[PDB]
RNA sequence: UUUUUUUU
RNA sequence: UAAAAAAA
């Protein structure tokens, strides 16, 4: 349930933005995957009041109620890459969970260019969930999938085909060199 | 197949038509990922600068149609012979629209578009762009019951049948459906410069 | 979302 | 005051 501009005024994200200056804010969105009678539910989740929308998407997966028998293959969007401290609990909500495996798939590699999250990442990378930046198709996934794709179109349908290969060309080899 | 056709691929169309006696040629470069089902096209009319409305021309532009690994890819195996298509489009106002095609990427169209009523909204432009449809495919036969929205309310509907036929003989696949959707880019106020923009994917019936 | 460097 | 690119 997301407006087409809003996708890439949230998703696009160059290394030197747009006349506007910094008017972006963080977006996750968690795809559910239940392979067990193939029952898929989906959801974007805001950074909301002081509250990552990694919490907020635990706390939903938590507060929804789960099936402890089968595994969930989840795939994950999301605008900017996690936070230090979100990270981790990210990763102890998934080692309570070894049913779950989930896929961390970001636009921007958002982060305080510190060192804290750095590793906060690394780790995810390197012990459960396999993170790389965005590329064509888990953009194109997220683009129709997420952002509703319905009949009006709000002057966007291809302009991201050339910013989402600058982002992949720049960032992706980015991501590529930090877990190397 | 995929050591020839690369994920992003470039093709060259020349399509010579005559609508309702008017006669004109549109020469087009597009580029796509075949892989990923997205297509761009960028079309120029060379004869006759249209009287008429272009909608009736993009549903014409089908090689880059996103297949699973698991479900053969049919039309892209045909390649590099190519392979060719003919259509009939019979709107519900008596227009009627014979295509003829031919892809080897270098693409050869030919088109006939008669009996379009002068105060329709085929030749008065009173087209908004295509609904959304699904076609099910079971050579390869394709029909469809398309909806052209109107600019004050309701719907345009037409009846179109198309055959695709492989040069070289390759497993057909089992039933499926294919959910496509294309949008006009940009366009000048004469669309005499028009780009074009293709999502398709298949999916199982 | 904060720094450092080169070029038009 | 625009914009291309690279490093942590
Ligand atoms: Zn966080």
């Amino acid at each position: 349930l997301l407006t087409a501009e809003t996708f890439r005024l949230q998703f696009n994200n160059k290394r030197r933005l747009r006349r506007p200056y910094y008017p972006r804010k963080a977006l996750l969105c968690y795809q559910l995957t239940p392979q067990n009678g193939s029952t898929p539910t989906r959801g974007y989740f805001e950074n909301k009041k002081e509250c990552h929308a990694e919490i907020c998407f635990i706390n939903e997966i938590k507060s929804m109620g789960l099936d402890e028998t089968q595994c969930y293959q989840v795939t994950c969007y999301l605008t900017w890459s996690p936070c230090s401290s979100c990270a981790w609990e990210l990763v102890d909500f998934i080692k309570a969970h070894d049913h779950l495996n989930l896929r961390i798939f970001a636009s921007r590699l958002y982060y305080h260019w510190c060192k804290p999250q750095q590793d906060g990442l690394r780790l995810l990378c390197g012990s459960q969930v396999p993170v790389e930046v965005m590329g064509f198709p888990e953009f194109a996934d997220c683009w129709e999938n997420f952002v509703d794709h319905e009949k009006p179109l709000s002057f966007n349908p291809y302009k991201m085909l050339e910013e989402l290969d600058k982002n992949s060309r720049a960032i992706k080899r980015r991501l590529d060199r930090i877990k190397q | 197949n995929m050591a020839i056709i690369k994920e992003f691929m470039r093709f060259k169309v020349h399509m010579e038509g005559s609508v309702n006696g008017h006669e004109f040629e549109i020469e087009g470069e597009g580029e796509g990922r075949p892989y990923e089902g997205t297509q761009t096209a960028k079309l120029k009319v060379t004869k006759g600068g249209l009287p008429f409305a272009w909608d009736i021309l993009s549903p014409q532009f089908k090689a880059y149609v996103k297949h699973p690994a698991d479900i053969p890819d049919y039309l892209k195996l045909s390649f590099p012979e190519g392979f060719k298509w003919e259509r009939v489009m019979n709107f519900e106002d008596g227009g009627v629209v014979t295509v003829t095609q031919d892809s080897s990427f270098i693409y050869k169209v030919k088109l006939r578009g008669t009996n379009f009523p002068s105060d329709g909204p085929v030749m008065q432009k009173k087209t908004m762009g295509w609904e959304a449809s699904s076609e099910r495919m079971y050579a390869l036969k394709g029909e469809i019951k398309q909806r052209l929205k109107l600019k004050d309310g309701g719907h345009y509907d037409a009846e179109v049948k198309t055959t695709y036929k492989a040069k070289k003989p390759v497993q057909l696949p089992g039933a499926y459906n294919v959910n496509i959707k294309l949008d006009i880019t940009s366009h000048n106020e004469d669309y005499t410069i028009v780009e074009q923009y293709e999502r398709a994917e298949g999916r199982h019936s």
